[PDB]
């Protein structure tokens, strides 16, 4: 049922249902972001998603994207759309050595 | 006295496992425990006399309930399965727990039940009320990585905070 | 309904405002958006998964599941999670 994800842009915290469609998705990023859902596309892994679909028909499980480990998502937004672009996190230090 | 600081000491770091159930029943352990993998554990008052705390513990036969003993300032596992010199005594039923927890995580005790008549007991992971502080989650983590935590480059109030909870679960 | 939380490295994250408010050094300040300026982005993702995982088992009627922690970050989130009263 509950499925939780990161929309994740240049991130998001959301939970949503199974069977919520790819559609869906897009009026949720309208409410804050403020970009109608027609500029909008998401980007599975590097795959494009039909907004006809579920998540689940695209490959989300609840057991897959759990609240502590929420599968995330990415987006890419004047003529053509924009290419999807994420910038990783920072890098966790060195182990102190006493932890290791 | 001694015993009567250590034996609040005792519940007060029972409080913070989060895995404590207080006034519970069997049956509402053998419920909460009914759908969990084997070795899931956790910790409730007793409904005996005698007795204060008690562990219910999940198996493959079901949930199945074990007492813990108190006797002159020292938490063991009730002394009728065994004989008290193979049933190791504690200060906290936190240390108890982590002790046999930490003995089936290490592989020296499995699933299966000796046959030459020692203490049995399969311990995985805890169940929880509820979902803990994140800085408990911490001090939990880095507890499984090093118990010498005033070597950490840490600010003496974050070390001070683990050192009231030393335990491994 | 919704709050943006700023990082060392300016990593954005919106979450709900019901997630949020479950720090307690943030909800006492509560623009909508709290820029921190010590926390960098791979701690300040993590408290926001703690956030949901506070939420969503508040409840013990489903079976909470272990929060993963890796070693590396335990000692910096560690110190985050006492600035954030989480
Ligand atoms: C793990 C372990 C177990 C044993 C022997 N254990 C028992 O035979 C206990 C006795 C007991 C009963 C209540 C109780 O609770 P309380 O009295 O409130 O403390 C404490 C102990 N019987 C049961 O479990 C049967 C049962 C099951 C589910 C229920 F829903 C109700 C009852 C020896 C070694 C060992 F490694």
């Amino acid at each position: 049922m509950d499925v939780f994800l990161m929309i994740r842009r240049h991130t998001i915290f959301t939970d949503a249902k199974e069977s919520s469609t790819v559609f869906e998705l897009k009026r949720i990023v309208e409410g804050i972001l403020k970009r109608p859902p027609d500029e909008q596309r998401l980007y599975k892994d590097d795959q494009l998603l039909d907004d006809g679909k579920t998540l689940g028909e695209c490959g989300f499980t609840s057991q897959t994207a759990r609240p502590q480990a929420p599968a995330t998502v990415g987006l890419a937004f004047d003529d053509t759309f924009e290419a999807l672009c994420i910038e990783p996190f920072s890098s966790p230090p060195e182990l102190p050595d006493v932890m290791k | 006295s001694m015993q009567a600081a250590r034996l609040a000491k005792a519940l007060r770091e029972l409080g913070q496992t989060g895995w404590y159930w207080g006034s519970m029943t069997v049956n509402e352990a053998k419920e909460k425990l009914k759908e969990a993998p084997e070795g899931t554990f956790l910790i409730r008052d007793s409904s005996h006399s005698d007795y204060l705390l008690t562990i219910s513990v999940k198996t493959s036969a079901g949930p199945t309930n074990l007492r813990i003993e108190y006797q002159d300032g020292k938490f063991r596992l009730d002394s009728i399965i065994c004989v008290k010199s193979k049933l190791k005594q504690f200060d906290s039923v936190v240390h108890l727990i982590d002790y046999y927890v930490q003995m089936c995580k290490d592989k020296r005790t499995g699933p299966e039940a000796p046959r030459n008549g020692t203490v049995h007991l399969y311990l995985t992971k805890p169940l929880y009320t509820s979902a803990p502080s994140l800085q408990h989650l911490c001090r939990l983590t880095i507890n499984k990585c090093t118990g010498a935590i005033w070597g950490l480059p840490l600010p003496t109030r974050l070390k001070d905070y683990l050192e009231e909870y030393k335990f491994q679960v | 309904m919704y709050v943006k939380l700023i990082s060392s490295d300016g990593h954005e994250f919106i979450v709900k405002r019901e997630h949020a408010l479950t720090s307690g050094t943030i909800k006492a300040m509560l623009t909508n958006e709290v820029n921190f300026r010590e926390i960098p982005s791979h701690v300040l993702s993590k408290v926001c998964m703690y956030f949901t995982y506070k939420v969503r088992y508040t409840n013990s009627s489903t079976e909470i599941p272990e929060f993963p922690i890796a070693p590396e970050i335990a000692l910096e989130l560690l110190m985050a999670a006492n600035f954030l009263d989480c």
